[PDB]
């Protein structure tokens, strides 16, 4: 059940136990003794069962427009994500795009994807060119008690009298 | 005395069936033309296999040709002692000119162990110029 | 037998306080991750220190990222016997696309003396991608 | 023991009289400044001359400057046993910005024979930055 | 008459015969024996008389928009040319250019050069913007039995009545 | 007072004198003898006191649009500057810029900086678009004995009657 590995003893061929996440092989197994698993030193990690003779180094630095998603822990590497108004793609970390007047936000900006704009279906509008405004519905002069003097699909809602 | 060495050259790559989003590894020629392996250095299916522990110089050039936002070459070390590979070298360049070509060259020294495997991964395998052995290649030698 | 070797990797650079108009030298990691020094090769504060006279292969890659007119990497040899350094290797490229990144790789062989110091200088230290050890690095080994 | 080595540096190139459409070979400095040859490695008129059979690491950088569609560096092996040369290494890049400069670096390992000759060929010799030894160079050493 | 080469015998300095195209030196000459020339293995070639101890490798692969001009033969390398509607220059293999209305094709597109356009000399025209149409002559209403109501040099030939 | 350096004698640890500009250490010092400083060979230099065992090479070639500022001398490297109508920056050597009509030359083009243009302050003008013309003053029809029928600030001076 316990993950295992083969080793060339300085004596024979024996079958040593592997070491759990957060540890490494500090000393190989011997016929007398089970594997000595030591804890990963600071700024080092092992995320899986392993027979490394040295832990892995937390080698990711967050840079530019990035912050820590995960901290360096004995069982995982450091990780970085793009900041609030920023998203990453193709190897770069660039600021979210704004939906212009006519299209609305159907998907808010995530550290992964860009703000997806979609033109508002007949009956809705988008006033501003920010990345917050969704497709808001038009005013009903009908069910309000007025008359539709002017209506604009693209923006500006509608004007009643 | 007799030190492990190999110089590998590009062949026609087979299209990758599925995308893990992972950078696909290149396949190489290992004995014809300028390609060779000697002194216990084995090449098997994308991997250079390290036969002896020591310090190695490793290099690769990949010529990219386009007829994306970036092209990337990585040289990767796989070991049995751990499920995740190690990125030894990365050459990454942003692409801005509808017909273009560009080489990426990487070389450096690393402490390696007997049993370690080396591969070359690229961002987009269809952009790789495979037409001649002198443009895309991969090698390593014990110091 | 036991030949001097080092492979150094990028760390976060500290902003340079004053401009001499001089190309500032990079700082390096020398023992963690893929970085190492051995056999009397010493790294101290930006310098690789040569412990033995002989012919060395020296290499460096600096990945530049911009979010000027040119980017430049120079590998420089400092000696006590003379006030002015020697420029061993220069990789210089003109920059033309507001978001971009680009590596510069240099490697060559040089006759060096015990006591010589090697450093890597760049045109603009804030353009240097420092985020991972595989993108920006510096090494040398006695042949 | 005493292994063949040379590091050659750029000098002012003489204009090529006629065009064979062939890529003209560079001329090099072989003893002054950072340039040297030793241990039976001879440089004669554009050629590095191989004195001993074995595996060599060969490298070159050519810095190109423009004040065409592509720039190209090739490292070429000439032998007496055959009329046509062998292209060992090719660095080729498409040029897209009326004032520009760009380096091309190539390095790899090859099995060579005593008597073999090595040269560096470029697409356009007038584009070659020849102004300093650290920008354009050519070397080789027995492993 | 037969090409020759000097060789260091494992015994002396002797003068060995070279090997013809399609062969290589399988064994050097000896005072007793002439050079043993063996045939080039598959995917290998020698195109000239030589004293190579190994044939050259057919190292050219045709790619992108290219097909075999020559196949790999014991006496020559493989070779590639650009395809039908394509031509190569400066290291790339790009599709032929089309002559616009006003210029005509004086040189059809060859796997080597591009389709060369030249503006049609007074008295001729080019209707379409394809790379096939040359400079066609105008209609003669004179020798046809009509009158030239309208004439256009650039395109459209002429209209008679 | 004389610059000094420590040396490993092939015998001891002694303190040798350095060598002046234009010389190098041809032979190290000995208990018996002071340092032998030899002159730098042609195309070589040392610019400072030193204990180099080989002079430095005059390794700067002037190229493109450049000429010698300094020649290779036993005490200094060769140096290059941009030519008459040219200036260098960022690693390139490009021709001086011309001031257009409206701005004038306050700083003539130097092998170092570019010709700096500044728009002429009310009361002055710039006729041509060359890099020589500065901000010239307007005509005074007042102190000349005429009347200002037309005045233009940007260019053309003024027209009197």
């Amino acid at each position: 059940e316990t993950p295992t590995y083969p080793w060339r003893d300085a004596e024979e061929r024996l079958v040593c136990a592997q070491c759990p996440p957060g540890t490494f092989v500090q000393r190989p197994c011997r016929r007398d003794s089970p594997t000595t698993c030591g804890p990963c030193p600071p700024r080092h990690y092992t995320q899986f069962w392993n027979y490394l003779e040295r832990c892995r180094y937390c080698n990711v630095l967050c840079g530019e427009r990035e912050e820590e998603a995960r901290a360096c822990h004995a069982t995982h590497n450091r990780a970085c994500r793009c900041r609030t108004g920023f998203f990453a793609h193709a190897g770069f970390c660039l600021e979210h795009a704004s939906c212009p007047p006519g299209a609305g936000v159907i998907a808010p900006g995530t550290p992964s994807q860009n703000t997806q704009c979609q033109p508002c279906p007949p009956g809705t509008f988008s006033a501003s060119s920010s990345s917050s405004e969704q497709c808001q519905p038009h005013r009903n002069c009908t069910a309000l008690g007025l008359a539709l003097n002017v209506p604009g699909s693209s923006s500006h809602d509608t004007l009643c009298t | 005395g007799d030190k492990p060495r190999a110089h590998l050259t590009v062949v026609r790559q087979t299209p990758t069936q599925h995308f893990k989003n992972q950078f696909p590894a290149l396949h190489w020629e290992h004995e014809l033309g300028l390609a060779f392996t000697k002194n216990r250095m084995n090449y098997t299916n994308k991997f250079l296999l390290i036969p002896e522990s020591g310090d190695y110089f490793i290099y690769s050039q990949v010529t990219f040709r386009g007829m994306p936002d970036s092209i990337t070459v990585v040289i990767t070390k796989v070991t049995d002692s751990y499920p995740e590979p190690t990125q030894l070298l990365m050459g990454t360049k942003s692409v801005s000119g509808s017909n273009w070509f560009q080489p990426i060259y990487l070389g450096a020294m690393f402490s390696l162990q007997e049993g370690d495997k080396l591969m070359v991964n690229v961002s987009d395998i269809s952009l790789v110029d495979y037409t001649k052995e002198d443009k895309t290649f991969f090698g390593a030698f014990l110091l």
